[PDB]
RNA sequence: ACGGAAGGGCACCACCAGGAGUGGAGCCUGCGGCUUAAUUUGACUCAACACGGGGAAACUCACCAGGUCCAGACACAAUAAGGAUUGACAGAUUGAGAGCUCUUUCUUGAUUUUGUGGGUGGUGGUGCAUGGCCGUUCUUAGUUGGUGGAGUGAUUUGUCUGCUUAAUUGCGAUAACGAACGAGACCUUAACCUACUAAAUAGUGGUGCUAGCAUUUGCUGGUUAUCCACUUCUUAGAGGGACUAUCGGUUUCAAGCCGAUGGAAGUUUGAGGCAAUAACAGGUCUGUGAUGCCCUUAGACGUUCUGGGCCGCACGCGCGCUACACUGACGGAGCCAGCGAGUCUAACCUUGGCCGAGAGGUCUUGGUAAUCUUGUGAAACUCCGUCGUGCUGGGGAUAGAGCAUUGUAAUUAUUGCUCUUCAACGAGGAAUUCCUAGUAAGCGCAAGUCAUCAGCUUGCGUUGAUUACGUCCCUGCCCUUUGUACACACC
């Protein structure tokens, strides 16, 4: 789905700090919670992550919780450019 | 999700396949894993179990980065969010007599807000770009240096630095200084007879409203002594009051300061709105008693409009002590209560001989 | 700035939605409740699980990933919401842990009866006064129909079915449609230790102590 | 020092032992209140039909939730104002502590 | 649901790609001296050395700008 | 299982004695039919038809006429920074400042585009493939093991002749004994407590302060910071109380039943909630991110936007609302409830003041609520008048004109208000509904839906009768015997 580079890369950065995300399904809200990009934009991000195993999703009352997984954290710490172990969202 | 490879035992490191048999360190090579989760690696060497907590201390900076601090990598990352050295910051602020008094912090100083006191010399007064009003003190921030950048002139025309301007309202004169025109104080406010004179016919073109030209509107008056051509278009002089201008019908003299345009003005009670003139010296009244507790409290006052009762209204909403109810002089003067108590004493074979009280009798 | 009637009411509600996505996600960890306490300063959430340990995850990885969970969707203050789990005792006295452990077997591939007797003798060997599973739908045919398994015995009306019995209901998706699960679990009333401790006919009455006739008067003396 | 404890639960016994441990640490404290003013207990009901769809006899439902309110007021210093707010947490029962 | 007829016209008419043509970016070409660029830009810095701006027919039109540049040089 | 077979027992979804009706009229609303571009659809005896909480202006919405968009993950291959692709002013075009498409060029830069696979969505189909839920059989008393007994067996006994009960409820009898579910118990609610604990968010009395009328002292009020006292009334918590008590009849003289007394209460005290086994090819895929399969998937049956439709009227049905007038209409007065609901990052329930015939407007105010709206000052009702047996001052359908409110929008009138118009209807044929006491009936109120809109529903109180206290005639239900050529079971 087509969406700017920069907005792509802040999805994945909030998904990288916090380690969840939770988006309601509501299109055309035009502005997520803690995400400047629009809702549809988080929603279709993180079902393209979700295909290719990098992210969890569970419905529960027109929510989508999302939780990455190790191939994820893997893949979005070489996505960003971050070394290896540097701050996932998996803190003691 | 995987079988294990065949045959691969590792050594505990992992860094090493096929760990050599070591009875001392059992599968393992013995050297460091330094997994690096501290950028440094495991300080330990490879074992059975996680690693351990690092032991290399980072130096964090705190917000004015005067200084440094020495924190472990295990803890320093959580302590790093919290440094301050609280050393005062203590930049020229912009007004420059002054130092940004704040602690050491993150981000600018920000703006002076150091109070300005007029000190006590005529000169050292605070005042008003007219200079009408003259002020002890105010925010420096606060201060607003005239847009005109010129100091407050009086007839005088002393000038002496005006950081504000006072409300009151005065009249100007026209240049022939004999009719005058009501205005604003203002930044240099201009001495009378140098404005312009509105009914000289070289001086103003156009009406005393304004709007049209005078010219197009009306052929234009012989002399300045002559009254320059009113015109349907309200004048919209302003009044003494300055409330409102004027919606009159334009008039080559200044508008009555007296209006007929009345103003609502609600009574003591506020129960009632009495609409009056600007420039109307009292205070409404409505025939309505005030109905309000006295100083003992056994009584209500019966005067009608009362003063004392729109303090009253504002006492009794304001959250009061049982000792602030039991206080006379929070109660207003008027509501006191000058009654003799004639209340039981204590024995009750005897009256009160002090004036009503709140309270039990002595 | 709510009033009672409607703060009741939204947190029933998020009681509610909070059981529902905690049973949509850690089904596979036999997940047998919640229970929510509010605290000045702190609410804190006490899963009622089976399987504590894949509740939790190393560290708490999972306990943290759910906090923040229900944090970013509750718009909940960092540290306002803590979760623990909690080990829930008498496992075969829970009808959610039995619904869902027969929902697994019947996907893993046991078959219905297999499973359904699986599921009874274990909640009648932990001490159960009852229970019976139905299973409903595409058994081996086209023609649905329903299947009753039972043991011991188990009332249906009045004000001991909301004392003693617990019941759940779960859906097992299969290949050719969709199974309905209902177990019903009557427990010991004897064994409750909150609340009655008997169901309201039954009657005892003490057995009187038998004392030897004295067939003679006589007087005591201090 | 006029405080006001406001409990406001659904579950009658959690709420009638809130209010019993209260009041009898309040005598102990040999403290002069009101005491627990029992409001009326407010039932809201939902009335609904019971089938899903819209056939059959016409079968009627009301459900209702039960809320019960008391309060009591206090006149006691501001540490045991702390130690009261800081004692007495019931899982389902709603204390709200409101001074002046 | 029998059939769709479709009486208004044929009308599968999807729009262009937005045209691929040659090589872009037409400053000038100078025999050993400095090029200059034709197309000069928007006087909104926003949209500052690198847009050409359009002339279409009577008016200017930018991208960078946004969509509003309309003048007439 | 059925019987136009027998015996016993029952039920106002049966009758009897009656009450209110409905069926006749106008209108409201749902269903069919017809009509239509479409008038979306499910459901058709009880157990479809003011039902889908279905009171649709847009939305809802599924239908019709048209216009967009993709929200087509992921993988592979191709194009490809000498550029994959995205967007757009103006004009044309279009209902449309939708570049949707076209002219003209700018802009973007790896996200996309094209093809194959594979997904995703679908109020698309299938309720006869399903889950769950609901309705019904079936508001009646019924259902099942174990071990014994009978039978070659299907099966039977237990689970029964009598009597009794609302009840396989019991007394009992007894090839059965001991049990389980259902019934009952239970739980919620309504009735009683001058007994307990209390209450400035409930009240009462007294004392302060104060008004009016009287005159020793009285009567009716106002004011809570003016304080004190109390808990009858009110609200809860904890308890008490009824168990058919006592007495008298009657019955193998047992279970019980009938009368009287006492009692707040004596039809299991009243009303509910819960409610077995076995089932229906009942309803529902249009509640569900509940679902299998089938269909569709980019000029899509996805989704959104605009405008229509669901309301269209020769007709036929089912819920209802207003009435045909004096046991009334109208006008002034009088003047009394209970159940409830209400605003925070919002704008809810709204007192009071002012303006306006009204509807309404406006300035404020209290209330997140036993405090404020709200004594919800409701309506029927009472009392004085006006009318006067005239379709009449009964009735208010259908129309015209104007003023307001909700809403982006009211045209096929959203509702409210004012003046005018003033139709059927003169108590309703065959038929047919509901109902036994604070019940029927009358009367309004709050809530649900809800921006606006009740002639609907769920509850609540106000006023309050007649007539049974039975029966098996009709329509059905339970148990037993009996006949059967029935077993998808008398359609
Ligand atoms: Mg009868
Ligand atoms: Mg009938
Ligand atoms: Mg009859
Ligand atoms: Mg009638
Ligand atoms: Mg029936
Ligand atoms: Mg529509
Ligand atoms: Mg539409
Ligand atoms: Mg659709
Ligand atoms: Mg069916
Ligand atoms: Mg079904
Ligand atoms: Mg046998
Ligand atoms: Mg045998
Ligand atoms: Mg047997
Ligand atoms: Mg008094
Ligand atoms: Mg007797
Ligand atoms: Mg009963
Ligand atoms: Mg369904
Ligand atoms: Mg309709
Ligand atoms: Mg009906
Ligand atoms: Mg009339
Ligand atoms: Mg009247
Ligand atoms: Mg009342
Ligand atoms: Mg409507
Ligand atoms: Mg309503
Ligand atoms: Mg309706
Ligand atoms: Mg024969
Ligand atoms: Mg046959
Ligand atoms: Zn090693
Ligand atoms: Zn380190
Ligand atoms: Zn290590
Ligand atoms: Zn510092
Ligand atoms: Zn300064
Ligand atoms: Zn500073
Ligand atoms: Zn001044
Ligand atoms: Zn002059
Ligand atoms: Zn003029
Ligand atoms: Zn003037
Ligand atoms: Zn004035
Ligand atoms: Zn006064
Ligand atoms: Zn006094
Ligand atoms: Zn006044
Ligand atoms: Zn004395
Ligand atoms: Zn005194
Ligand atoms: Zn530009």
């Amino acid at each position: 789905m087509l969406m700017p580079k920069e907005d792509r890369n802040k999805i994945h950065q909030y998904l990288f700090q916090e380690g969840v995300v939770v988006a309601k399904k509501d299109f055309n809200q035009a502005k997520h919670e803690e995400i400047d990009t629009k809702n549809l934009y988080v929603i279709k991000a993180l079902q393209s992550l979700t295909s290719k195993g990098y992210v969890k999703t569970q419905f529960s009352w027109q929510y989508y919780y999302y939780t990455l997984t190790e191939e994820g954290v893997e893949y979005l710490r070489e996505y960003l450019n971050l070394p290896e172990h540097i701050v996932p969202g998996t803190y003691i | 999700k995987r079988v294990p490879v065949k045959n691969r035992p590792t050594c505990w490191c992992g860094k090493v396949v096929n760990p050599d048999p070591n009875p001392l360190d059992p599968n393992s090579c013995g050297q460091t894993c330094n997994a690096s989760t501290c950028m440094h690696g495991c300080s330990k060497i490879c074992h059975l179990g996680p690693h351990p907590e690092c032991t290399r201390m980072v130096e964090i900076m705190c917000h004015c980065g005067k200084h440094s601090k020495s924190i472990f990598c295990y803890q320093s990352k959580v302590m790093k969010k919290n440094f301050n050295c609280q050393e005062v910051c203590g930049l020229p602020l912009s007004c420059s007599i002054h130092t940004c008094k704040k602690k050491c912090h993150p981000g600018l100083c920000g703006p002076c807000p150091e109070m300005i006191i007029s000190k006590d010399s005529p000169k050292k007064q605070i005042k008003c770009y007219c200079g009408n009003h003259t002020r002890a003190n105010i925010k420096c921030s606060e201060t607003k240096f005239p847009k005109s950048g010129k100091s407050s002139k009086d007839e005088n025309g002393n000038r002496w630095i005006g950081v504000f301007a006072c409300a009151d309202n005065r009249v100007v004169d026209y240049s022939c200084r004999k009719h005058s025109f009501i205005e604003s104080c203002i930044s240099p406010p201009t001495i009378n007879g140098e404005k312009a004179c509105p009914f000289l016919p070289s001086s103003l073109k156009t009406c005393p409203c304004g709007r049209t030209a005078l010219e197009e509107l009306t052929k234009p008056r012989k002399h300045c002594d002559d009254p320059i051509p009113t015109c349907d278009s309200r004048c919209g002089k302003p009044l003494k009051c300055g409330k409102h201008s004027c919606p009159f019908t334009c008039h080559d003299k200044a508008c009555m300061e007296p209006c007929l345009q009345i103003d609502s003005v609600k009574c003591a009670c506020e129960q009632s709105t009495f609409s009056v003139p600007c420039g109307f010296q009292g205070r409404p009244r409505c025939n309505i008693k005030c109905e309000s507790l006295m100083s003992c409290r056994r009584h209500r006052c019966t005067d009608r409009c009362c003063s004392g009762r729109p303090s009253a209204i504002r006492r009794k909403k304001n959250l009061f002590r049982t000792q602030d109810l039991l206080d006379e002089s929070l109660v207003e003067a008027k509501h006191i209560c000058l009654k003799p108590c004639n209340l039981t004493l204590s024995c009750g074979i005897h009256k009160c001989q002090r004036k009503c009280h709140p309270g039990k009798c002595p | 700035l709510i009033s009672k009637k409607r703060k009741l009411v939204a947190d029933g509600v998020f009681y509610a939605e909070l059981n529902e996505f905690f049973t949509r996600e850690l089904a596979e960890e036999g997940y047998s409740g919640v229970e929510v306490r509010v605290t000045p300063t702190k609410t804190e959430v006490i899963i009622r699980a089976t399987r504590t340990q894949d509740v939790l995850g190393e560290n708490g990885r999972r306990i943290n990933e759910l906090t923040l969970l229900v944090q970013k969707r509750f718009k909940y203050a960092p540290g306002t919401i803590v979760l623990y789990a909690e080990r829930v005792q008498d496992r075969g006295l829970s009808a959610v842990a039995q619904a869902e452990s027969m929902k697994f077997k019947l996907l893993n591939g046991l078959a219905i009866r297999r499973a359904a007797y699986g599921v009874v003798r274990y909640v009648m060997e932990s001490g159960a006064k009852g229970c019976e599973v139905v299973v409903s739908g595409k058994l081996r045919a086209a023609r649905a129909k329903a299947m009753k398994f039972a043991d011991g015995f188990l009332i249906h009306s009045g004000q001991p079915v909301n004392d003693f019995i617990d019941t759940a209901t779960r859906h097992v998706l299969m290949r050719q449609g969709v199974l309905g699960i209902k177990v019903k679990i009557m427990r010991d009333p004897a064994k409750s230790r909150t609340g009655p401790k008997a169901l309201p006919d039954a009657v005892t009455i003490i057995e009187p102590k038998e004392e030897e006739p004295i067939l003679a008067p006589s007087v005591k003396d201090y | 020092i006029k405080i006001r404890i406001t409990l406001t639960s659904t579950k009658v016994k959690q709420l009638e032992n809130v209010s019993s441990n209260i009041v009898k640490n309040a005598e102990q404290h040999n403290l002069v209140k009101k005491g627990p003013v029992r409001l009326p207990t407010k039932v809201l009901k939902i009335s609904t039909r019971k089938t899903p769809n819209g056939e059959g006899s016409k079968t009627w439902e009301t459900y209702e939730m039960r809320i019960h309110k008391r309060y009591i007021d206090l006149e006691a210093p501001v540490q045991i104002v702390k130690r009261i707010t800081q004692i007495t947490i019931e899982p389902g029962v709603d204390v709200e502590v409101v001074v002046a | 649901r029998k059939k769709k007829v479709y009486t208004t016209p044929k009308k599968i008419k999807h729009k262009h790609k937005k045209v691929k043509l040659a090589v872009l970016s037409y400053y000038k070409v100078d025999a050993e001296g400095k090029v200059t660029k034709l197309r000069r830009e928007c006087s909104n810095p926003t949209c500052g050395a690198g847009v050409f701006l359009a002339n279409h027919k009577d008016r200017l039109y930018c991208g960078k700008c946004h969509s509003v540049y309309k003048v007439n040089a």
